[PDB]
This record gives structure tokens, C-alpha cells and sequence, in this order.
């Protein structure tokens, strides 16, 4: 990474990043199967199995309540409205039955929906299996204080996924803000990334940054159908990788004239990538996220701009107020300190206390020169790479 | 099993707030949700509100949507109902019930939503207009009037007379004061022999009174 | 939401007979129906869960049937201590809901009421208001009209009745009416009767007194 300090504008350009552009959304539908708990009943009073059974039963009822309320009258409102649309499609009667039948023979299928879209469809059957073959028989005619403790404790550990799913959806009106491991385990995430409609290289990159894949998605409850729970998970599709990107950070550049401040400030800070078609600008910090040397940007947040990176002759984006703003702006490889208007600005080390006081007027600190820069008892920790 | 115990019902004025409580013992309170359900004197059972085992999801009957709030504290094993802007309809016994394992209810508390003040009863007698003939059966009794609130209690000759006693449910006067009656039937002959005295007790205003009721011997 | 609607309104039956309460669910709740018994001034007691399971220590007599929307609570041979009110409750989801209830009453031969009238007390009239009281003693069935009459003039809306619970010994009821007036209007009239009509009386019993001589 090459960070260059442009002193005329109080700015940094940090160069040589590599892009990962979200270009679409993959949809994975889940059927978590609880199995027939309706006819299982305990009549021998307090019991670990009775409580975990009652807990399952009441989770089913809670989810039925949550789905009832869900009535048409790190996720963009854009991303979520997209997902709600997909979910309306899947919540039809026909479509649910289609998916249930697609998963009769196998554990995992590519179901097509009535509009044409293809969705992955997983069956999570561990609880129904445990309930149908292990628990129903160990409950001998309504008696749950079974002497087999290993069985009891297994029930307790087998419905953990279901109840956690029911908690996450019920606590968010059926739209979780991100993707817990109860919604989609890491196995299932990797399996679903590998089936995405893109080429093997983007799939490779995604599988190397699974956690970043998961950060950008979310879940929507579909409904409760019998003793099964249908929900969906939207994974991001990084359909385009490895175009070059740079970040521009800046602060105010004022000259002082005995009372009067003659200021300058760039208004083009953010992330840029020269990918194919245009040069693209991502203006908000939430928009692009770095891991190591790759920068992951939501293409929905992109503005197209022209060729640039001069000083300013061309018409660069900059300000000309008479008003100062003292502040710190942390670049990938350091800091830009903008000191004005009666305030005390300094460098700091985590070993040696106060390394070098700073002078009024925008200084630039490489991160190998400090661990800290403060402006009047507000302390900024520099980024270390 | 264990139990549910409710607390904090009483009298409260129409538009103020009151906080009911339910105390759990003897079961795994942390893995069961619970309900409040109430019944107004006379009327049936009406569901009020529910909270899930985690405490993080609640639902209300529309009766009390926007005024009542349900909460659960697993640390002290206890659940609460915070009623606000009480109306007269809220007057009822308030019941604590375990969800999904519905066999376990509390015993109740009375929330009485009235703008009236504690008052002892005036205890007037009731004996016939006239001497009657020597035969038949005859009825006497006392009338306990204008007291607040509902728990009043009456006996006859210090619990010594029971047979043919009838104490009625109280009625609610337009004043907002309860009045009820209590009658006993004896053989109309032996009222010149026995002494019939009325024993009223109204603990809310710490009231305790006796009234001797005098019929007329006959011919 | 979900509506349980419970039938019949009320029920009267002789000790030994076959009781059949029915509940109908606004939607199909599949087997998520409890049946509660409650005796006056007592917390309800769960008898039947999951529409058909007997709770432990509940007697042989009680039984529940149903799946879908139409449910049936049934007692085979009623017994004394089975007299109570019964409620159905659904728990299809977290928003539970109850049935309106049904009231059970031991049935008995018709027995007409003893009628007694009482005038206000001297003690009470020293204070400014007058309570005339009328007592219907030990009758059956519950239904009765008490009609007050001041100077052969039919009253309305100055009266409060209150009726007891059925007797455990003789299965009868008793009613008490209170006619309340101001001393001003109590002295503006002389004849004060109550006229009871009931199924066990061949003509209506009228019981009165005059304001002066007690
Ligand atoms: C163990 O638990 C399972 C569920 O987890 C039960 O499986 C269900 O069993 C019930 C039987 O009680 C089935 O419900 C019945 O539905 C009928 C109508 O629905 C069907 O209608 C058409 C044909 O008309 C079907 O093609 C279609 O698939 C619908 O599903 C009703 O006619 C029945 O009602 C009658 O019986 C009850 C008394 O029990 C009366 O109250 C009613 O008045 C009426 O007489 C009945 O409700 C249900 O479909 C089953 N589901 C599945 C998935 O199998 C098991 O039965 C249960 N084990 C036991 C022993 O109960
Ligand atoms: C369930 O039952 C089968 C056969 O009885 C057994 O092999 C299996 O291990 C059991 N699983 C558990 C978790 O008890």
C-alpha cells in the first residue's frame, strides 16, 4: 500500500487496494423441521425433558404469533426491501409446497420460483430426526423422568438451534439485522457460496472471506407450516473482483493572516475504483470495508465520476470558506492533524508518554511515528499496518 | 410443583396507576413465559397479557393495549403488571398463569377501581311490621348499609346460630357504597324465648359492631 | 384474533346425568384446547389439556373430544361437587383466549318462595333515607319477578336485587330486594308492598305494611 501526503490540500491518497464489488443477492431458503411434538406429553411432573419439550412447544406458538403480526398493510433499506419482495414470492401456498417437495428426497436442492428466480433450499432435519426416532420411543407412555440422562441432555442440546432461531426472529419482527450461526451454520454458508452464479475466482475470494460475506447479509422469517419453520437468508454476491481502488482522506488547509483564516477543504473524500465502464466513487464510510488489501464495496452506493487525481488547470472539488475546522482524519497509514483557533494538539506514544507537541496548521503523522494524536484531551489512536 | 403468588391489588382511583406482582417458586421460572388474565366480579375469564420466557417479547389484549405493561425479572423470579390510566372496567380479580403448562395459576388479587373512601357500615335492623299469630316460621335480619370496600362479614349470636341463615352478595349503590343484608328464619313461635343478635365486622375501617334485633311475641 | 364460542349459555341437570359442553373455534386450532373448572371465589382448575388429556388425579368421569374447530367437554354422571362453571381456552399461539363459560346447577323440584317484607328502621330514618326490604326465601328455579308497589303504584329503577348461590343441602336459591327512598318521599305515601311472581306460586304473593304502625 502506497500512502502519499498531498500537502497543498491537507490530504492523503492511499493506493493499491483491490476491489470486491457486491453485484447481487443469493437467496437460501431453510426448512427447520421440529417433527411431531404435538402428540408428545409428560404426565410425571417436573423433568428436564418436560421443560425442554414445553419450551419447544411454546417456541412454535411464539413463531406462529410473530408470523401472524407480520401482515402486509448493516442492511440498506434497499437490500431489505429487495428481500421482502423475494419473501412475498416464497410465502405463497404453491411456492412453499414446491420447496417442501423439492426437499423430499435430498437435503439440499435448487428450487425455482414461479417468477423464474433460482433459490437454494436446505432442509435442517436434526431435531425432527431426534424427536421422531430417539425421543418418542424413550418417552414410554407419557413418562419423562427417564433414568437415561444422556437422552435428556441430548434433547436439551438438539433443540438449541430451533429455539435460538425463534428467539432471533421473534425479537426482530421476523427480520434479523444479520445472519447468526443459528440461521446459517458455517458449513451451510460455504456450501451456498460455492453454488452461486459466478466464476470460480470470485467464489474462491468469497470462501476466503466468509465472515465478510455473512456481515453483509440478513434473514427474513417466512412462516410456520406444521411443525416446520421456513425462513430465508440473503447472502451477498461478489460477482466482480480485482479492480484497483484508492482512498482519499482530508482536512482543512487554512493560512492565517492575523485574525483572519483563509481556508481550503477537499469535498471528494472516500473510496474510488477504476473498474470497467467508469470510475466509481463510494462516498460514505459504511459503504466500503477493507480486509487486508481488498476493499469490499456495495455497488448500489456507487456514483460514476470522471478521471481525476491532480492538484488544483482542471476544476477539482474543494472549498474556500473563511471558517476553520480543527480535527483529525485517520488515513490507512497514518493521520492528518488540523490544528487552529486556540487549541492544543500533540503526538503520543504508548511506551514513551508525550512525543512532540504539534504546531497550528495541518500536520501529517505516519503511523510509524506515533500511536496517538490528541487535540485538547480527545485522543485518536492511529491505525497500525 | 411450585406456585404463583400475586400481590398489590387494592383500591385505586380512576386514572391513576397500580403495579401488580407475581412471585414464582418451585419450578423453572426462567424457561416458562406467563400470562395475566382477569375476571370482573360476576363476568367470565378475559385474557390480559403474555410475556415469553426470555422477557423480551410481550403481547396484550386490546382491552389494555397502550395502558398495561408486562415485565419479567428472572433474577428475583417474579413477573409484574404495570397498569396505568385505570378505568372502572379494570375492576376485577387479577390472575397469574403459567403459559404452555397451564395447570399452575395463582389465587388472585382484587383491583377495585373506585373514587370512594373507606367507610364503616351503618347496621339497621329488619323485623316484621306486626305481631303475627302463634304459628308458622318468621324471618328477621340486619341490613348492613353504606360501607367501603367489599370485604364485610356477618354472623349470628357469635357463630352460634347458623341454620336458616342467608347472607346476600352486596350491591353497588349509585353513591359508590356497598350495602348488603343478612336474614335468618326461625320458628315464629320461639322468638319470645331466644335472643337473636347480629354480628357485623368490617376490617378495612377497623369496625366491629353488634346489633340486637327485637321482634314481637305473638297473639 | 381467535374466538372461542362456548355453548350452552347455562345448564341445569340432576345429579347422575350426562353433561355436554361444546366450544367452537373461529379458526382451526387443531388440538390446542384446555377445559377449566372453577368453583365460586376460587382459582380455575385445569381438567383437560390438548383437547382430550385428563390431568392427573382428575376422575374417570371427565372427557374431552375434538380436533380442528369443534370441541366437546363431557361429564358422564354428574356428582354434587362437580357443580361449578366451566371454561374452554385456546392456545393456538401466544395470544390465548377463553370461552364465555357455562354455569352448572343441580336440578330440583319446583319450590315456591316464602315472602317477607321489612319496613325501614327508626334508627335508619333518624338519618334521612329509607330502606324497604323484601326477602324471597328458599325457592327454585332461580327466575323470579319482584315488583315493588308504593300506594298500588308500580316502581322502577329504585330497587336493587341480589340473589345467593344454590344451597348445597336443598338446591334452592334466595333473593333479597332493597327499595330505597328519601325520608321526604317515604312519608308522602302509606302502602308499601312487594309482589313476587314465580313458577311455584299459583297466584302472585303480595306482602305489605303501612308507614305508621311499624
Ligand atoms: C398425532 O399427531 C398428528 C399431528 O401431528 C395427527 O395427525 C393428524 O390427525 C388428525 C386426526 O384427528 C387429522 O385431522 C382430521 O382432519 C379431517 C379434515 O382435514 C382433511 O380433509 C381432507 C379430506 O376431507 C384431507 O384430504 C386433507 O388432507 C385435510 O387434512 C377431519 O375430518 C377430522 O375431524 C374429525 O375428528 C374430530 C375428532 O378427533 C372431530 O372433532 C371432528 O368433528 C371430526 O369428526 C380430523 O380433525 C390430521 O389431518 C392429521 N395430520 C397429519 C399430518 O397426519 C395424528 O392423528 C395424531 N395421532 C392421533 C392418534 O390422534
Ligand atoms: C437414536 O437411536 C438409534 C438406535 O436406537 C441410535 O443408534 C442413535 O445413536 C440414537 N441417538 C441418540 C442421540 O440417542
Amino acid at each position: 500500500l502506497k500512502e502519499s501526503y498531498l500537502e497543498e490540500s491537507c490530504s492523503t491518497i492511499t493506493e493499491g487496494y483491490l476491489s470486491v464489488l457486491r453485484t447481487g443477492w443469493y437467496t437460501n431458503v431453510f426448512t427447520l423441521e421440529v417433527g411431531d411434538v404435538e402428540n408428545l406429553t409428560c404426565t410425571d411432573g417436573p423433568s428436564l425433558i418436560k421443560t425442554e419439550l414445553d419450551l419447544t412447544k411454546s417456541a412454535l406458538r411464539e413463531l406462529k404469533t410473530v408470523s401472524a403480526d407480520q401482515l402486509a398493510r448493516v442492511a440498506t433499506a434497499a437490500a431489505v426491501t429487495a428481500g421482502i419482495a423475494i419473501a412475498k414470492t416464497i410465502r405463497l401456498e404453491s411456492e412453499v409446497n414446491a420447496i417442501k417437495g423439492a426437499l423430499k428426497t435430498t437435503n439440499e436442492a435448487v428450487s425455482t420460483l414461479g417468477n423464474g428466480v433460482r433459490v437454494l433450499a436446505t432442509a435442517v432435519r436434526e431435531l425432527k430426526e431426534f424427536v421422531s426416532k430417539n425421543l418418542t420411543s424413550a418417552i414410554n407412555k407419557n413418562k419423562c423422568d427417564i433414568a437415561d440422562l444422556k437422552m435428556a441432555v441430548s434433547f436439551s442440546q438438539f433443540n438449541r438451534r430451533f429455539l435460538n432461531v425463534v428467539r432471533q426472529f421473534s425479537d426482530n419482527a421476523g427480520i434479523t439485522p444479520a445472519i447468526s450461526l443459528d440461521l446459517m451454520t458455517d458449513a451451510e454458508l460455504a456450501r451456498a457460496v460455492s453454488y452461486m452464479p459466478t466464476s470460480a475466482g470470485q467464489i474462491k475470494l468469497m470462501l476466503e472471506n466468509r465472515a465478510m460475506v455473512r456481515r453483509k447479509g440478513f434473514g427474513i422469517l417466512i412462516g410456520v407450516y406444521g411443525s416446520s419453520v421456513i425462513y430465508m437468508v440473503q447472502l451477498p454476491i461478489f460477482g466482480v473482483i480485482d479492480t484497483p481502488c484508492w482512498i482519499i482522506k482530508a482536512a482543512p488547509s487554512c493560512s492565517e493572516k492575523d485574525g483572519n483564516y483563509a481556508c481550503l477543504l477537499r469535498e471528494d473524500q472516500g473510496w474510488y475504483c477504476k473498474n470497467a465502464g467508469s470510475t466509481v466513487y463510494y462516498p460514505n464510510e459504511k459503504d466500503c470495508e477493507t480486509r487486508g488489501d481488498h476493499v469490499f464495496c456495495d455497488t448500489a452506493a456507487g456514483i460514476n465520476v470522471a478521471e481525476q487525481s491532480r492538484e488544483c488547470n482542471y476544476p477539482c472539488k474543494v472549498s474556500t470558506g473563511r471558517h476553520p475546522i480543527s480535527m483529525v482524519a485517520l488515513s490507512p497509514l497514518g493521520a492528518l492533524v488540523a490544528c487552529y483557533k486556540g487549541v492544543s494538539c500533540s503526538i503520543g506514544s504508548n511506551r514513551v508518554g508525550i512525543i512532540k507537541q504539534l504546531p497550528k496548521g495541518c500536520s501529517y503523522i505516519t503511523n510509524q511515528d506515533a500511536d496517538t494524536v490528541t487535540i485538547d484531551n480527545t485522543v485518536y489512536q492511529l491505525s497500525k499496518v | 410443583q411450585g406456585k404463583l403468588v400475586e400481590s398489590g391489588g387494592g383500591v385505586i382511583q380512576p386514572g391513576r396507576s397500580l403495579r401488580l406482582s407475581c412471585a414464582a417458586s418451585g419450578f423453572d421460572f426462567s424457561r416458562y413465559g406467563l400470562h395475566w388474565v382477569r375476571q370482573a366480579p360476576g363476568k367470565g375469564l378475559e385474557w390480559v397479557a403474555v410475556i415469553v420466557y426470555a422477557g423480551s417479547n410481550k403481547y396484550y389484549a386490546d382491552s389494555v393495549k397502550g395502558r398495561f405493561t408486562i415485565s419479567k425479572d428472572n433474577s428475583k423470579n417474579t413477573m409484574h403488571l404495570q397498569m396505568s390510566d385505570l378505568r372502572t372496567e379494570d375492576t376485577a380479580v387479577y390472575y397469574c398463569a403459567r403459559d404452555q403448562a397451564f395447570d399452575l395459576w395463582g389465587q388472585g388479587t382484587m383491583v377495585t377501581v373506585s373514587s370512594a373512601s373507606t367507610k364503616g357500615p351503618s347496621v339497621f335492623p329488619l323485623a316484621p311490621s306486626s305481631k303475627s299469630t302463634g304459628g308458622g316460621t318468621a324471618a328477621l335480619g340486619c341490613l348492613v348499609k353504606d360501607y367501603f370496600p367489599e370485604p364485610v362479614t356477618v354472623s349470628w349470636n357469635s357463630g352460634a346460630l347458623t341454620s336458616g341463615v342467608h347472607t346476600f352478595p352486596a350491591v353497588l349503590q349509585s353513591s359508590g357504597l356497598y350495602s348488603l343484608s343478612s336474614v335468618v328464619t326461625v320458628p315464629s313461635s320461639s322468638l319470645g324465648t331466644q335472643t337473636y343478635i347480629c354480628n357485623v365486622n368490617h376490617k378495612p375501617s377497623n369496625t366491629k359492631v353488634d346489633k340486637k334485633v327485637e321482634p314481637k311475641s305473638c297473639d | 384474533d381467535i374466538q372461542m364460542t362456548q355453548s350452552p349459555a347455562s345448564l341445569s341437570a340432576s345429579v347422575g346425568d350426562r353433561v355436554t359442553i361444546t366450544c367452537q373455534a373461529s379458526q382451526g386450532i387443531s388440538r390446542s384446547v384446555n377445559w377449566y373448572q372453577q368453583k365460586p371465589g376460587k382459582a380455575p382448575k385445569l381438567l383437560i389439556f390438548d383437547a382430550s388429556h385428563l390431568e392427573r388425579g382428575v376422575p374417570s368421569r371427565f372427557s374431552g373430544s375434538g380436533y380442528g374447530t369443534d370441541f366437546t367437554f363431557t361429564i358422564s354422571s354428574l356428582q354434587p361437587e362437580d357443580i361449578a362453571t366451566y371454561y374452554c381456552q385456546q392456545y393456538d399461539n401466544l395470544r390465548i383466549s377463553f370461552g364465555q363459560g357455562t354455569r352448572l346447577e343441580i336440578k330440583r323440584t319446583v319450590a315456591a318462595p316464602s315472602v317477607f317484607i321489612f319496613p325501614p328502621s327508626d334508627e335508619q330514618l333518624k338519618s334521612g333515607t329509607a330502606s324497604v326490604v323484601c326477602l324471597l326465601n328458599n325457592f327454585y328455579p332461580r327466575e323470579a319477578k319482584v315488583q315493588w308497589k308504593v300506594d298500588n303504584a308500580l316502581q322502577s329503577g329504585n330497587s336493587q336485587e341480589s340473589v345467593t348461590e344454590q344451597d348445597s343441602k336443598d338446591s334452592t336459591y334466595s333473593l333479597s330486594s332493597t327499595l330505597t327512598l328519601s325520608k321526604a318521599d317515604y312519608e308522602k305515601h302509606k302502602v308499601y308492598a312487594c309482589e313476587v311472581t314465580h313458577q311455584g306460586l299459583s297466584s302472585p304473593v303480595t306482602k305489605s305494611f303501612n308507614r305508621g304502625e311499624c
